[PDB]
């Protein structure tokens, strides 16, 4: 399972960003409660100015996640001095695209801007998660990190914006986004943990973790909430991780059989193998119509669990002849999760660098 | 900092963990 | 400029908390057999809270007791030792009004105490500092706004107190009490700046906006009783800076009225902060030299500007002197909250110790 093709990943759209006319809000504030001049602010003013256009076009790459947690942290900084959240002296319109419905949503509240920022920063993360063909072992936990990145900035939006300024940040859609990323992250180390030959009852934990988080994600996806929020993303989604339910458990059972091969239990090495080839199967009828990096892993992975049923059929048959046990007889395979979402400190200063408002207050 | 490039690096580590 | 000293939380001192026996007891069961392999994680949890409950009082310590808050959600997460749950051990710290030892089977229990001492701790390195220098006045603040959000993280998240210390009322007078310190030192850094004189005054008056709110919980009789000679020497103290910084905020009342040209304004607002200085004075009876020196000072100021301010109004300018009703009060302006405390940052909690615990 070395050589096994790689499966694609999913990866959500960025927001885009609507206005965001701070600068009179600013120069009002310090006019009035201050009593100075507000040109004197008007180089601080020009940084997050510079800041917010790069960071609403982000680029797609590395780099613009160090510019979309940059300017989240100095969103922090600005709203620390001068108030502009819900309802404030200071608060002016913030408006971003809905990504689902298209709608314009508009909140006079800094708190969206933060959120929307939040939430492009772990979508750039599942894009850049899943563009990596996870070939190498460096392409492996490049991708599991930036899925767990990813999980990390979703997971951080639905605990600390727990009122939901749009549908597409809701507890519920973001609850499936986090277990999407992680069942995804746990997959690219999957992937490292055959590469690496690791121990085989380790590798089967592993893969039964990646179908528990891809379950999770699926009963989201079969919510019909969800499913008319997302509309044909829903299917398309529901299509390739319902698959990927039944060929990791495949997975898991191979290396299970792996494990009584290891231990000479032969009998219960052909109940693995031959449970692992028919969740196989199942697999392979619900990719049917699936691009051909699905059939080829799915294919190669075949070949793999039919020889290997083979030979343990082969060997039980004619040397061991032990018992073949039922499936019910053996203690379940208990999932290993060995990602998380990784928490994120927005005003954390070695990532926002200076506070630009230090001269504020 | 590198965050994100320590994070990739450790995860050698944990299936080290996980394995002993 | 005065610096006025500041009021600091002791930590509290922690009892067993026996988590060893278990975690071995849950993973045999629920992983089987070997516990060998799981006795060094617990070996380096240990030793994390025999230095956080050993805490060295610098800023450092703030690091350990945070590294400690980490890993105590990481072990929660894999060995259920919450209350009510398979694995749970119990917690035992002294309550620190009373010193009675306090027990409960509860892991978040454990948290809440580091928690608390992580605010406590913070209180203590904000009050240390002389604040001599721009850099001391807001490291000042910045502790105590970091021991604000600490209380307040304790407040919102752990809404049962498992003792009397760490109820709402009295984690709400920590906070308030806190911030109120946090704006003071930024006072004391606005009036350095020569930052304008209405500015001042309204960041003054949030002070006393601050102490006031934390000045009504000390008169509730019930948490008179529960702090005992602590909620004497906090009142005697908050009560006089009441009156302190309502004075201070009213002597840059009456220096903005003097920018403006407004002479009779400018008495009543010279003469209303020597009143209130007064009753400062009649109020700090007792209090250490830090304090009068402050106050003698202060009175120096004021009662010099009231003498001048009223002959020039009496020989001068012949402005009418306006009650005090006929001005609007002073706004406070709130420079301070409560900063997160992000108990599981990776990049002070380090890596996750139980990754084998999975």
């Amino acid at each position: 399972m070395e050589a096994v093709p790689r499966m694609p990943m999913i990866w959500l759209d960025l927001k885009e960003a609507g206005d965001f006319h701070f600068q009179p809000a600013v120069k009002k504030f310090v006019l009035k409660n201050y009593g100075e001049n507000p040109e004197a602010y008007n180089e601080e003013l020009k940084k997050l100015e510079l800041l917010r256009q790069n960071a609403v076009r982000v680029p797609r790459d590395f780099e613009g996640c160090s510019v979309l947690r940059k300017y989240l942290g100095q969103l922090h900084y600005l709203q620390s001095r001068v108030p502009m959240g819900s309802g404030q002296e200071a608060a002016v319109p913030v408006t971003w695209t809905e990504i689902f419905s298209g709608k314009s949503v508009a909140h006079e509240d800094i708190k969206y801007e933060q959120a929307c920022i939040l939430y492009n920063l772990g979508a750039l993360h599942s894009m850049l998660g899943a563009m990596d063909k996870r070939v190498s072992e460096e392409g492996m936990k490049v991708s599991c990190t930036h899925f767990q990145c990813a999980a990390g900035a979703f997971a951080y939006l639905r605990e600390h914006f727990p009122q939901a300024y749009s549908v597409d940040m809701s507890r519920q859609i973001l609850t499936l986004n986090v277990n999407l990323m992680l069942g995804q992250a746990q997959e690219c180390l999957l992937e490292k943990s055959m590469l690496d030959n690791r121990k085989s009852f380790l590798v089967a934990r592993i893969s039964a973790q990646v179908v528990d988080y891809y379950k999770e994600a699926c009963r989201a996806l079969e919510n019909p909430d969800t499913a008319s929020l997302l509309g044909r993303i829903q299917k398309d989604w529901k299509k390739l991780v319902q698959m990927k339910i039944y060929y990791f458990a495949a997975v898991a059972h191979l290396h299970m059989g792996k494990q009584a091969e290891e231990q000479q239990k032969f009998g219960e090495r052909v109940a693995y193998f031959q449970s692992a080839l028919d969740k196989l199967n199942e697999a392979i009828k619900l990719a049917k119509g699936q691009p051909d990096t699905v059939q080829d892993a799915l294919r190669f992975t075949m070949d793999v669990i039919g020889g290997k049923y083979n030979s343990a059929k082969k060997d039980n048959d004619f040397i061991y002849h032990e018992a073949v046990p039922a499936l019910d007889t053996l203690q379940p395979v208990k999932g290993a999760p060995l990602v998380k979402p990784l928490p994120v400190n927005p005003t954390d200063p070695a990532v926002t660098g200076p506070d630009i408002f230090a001269k504020l207050v | 900092e590198n965050y994100f490039q320590a994070e990739a690096y450790n995860l050698d580590k944990v299936l080290d963990e996980f394995e002993q």
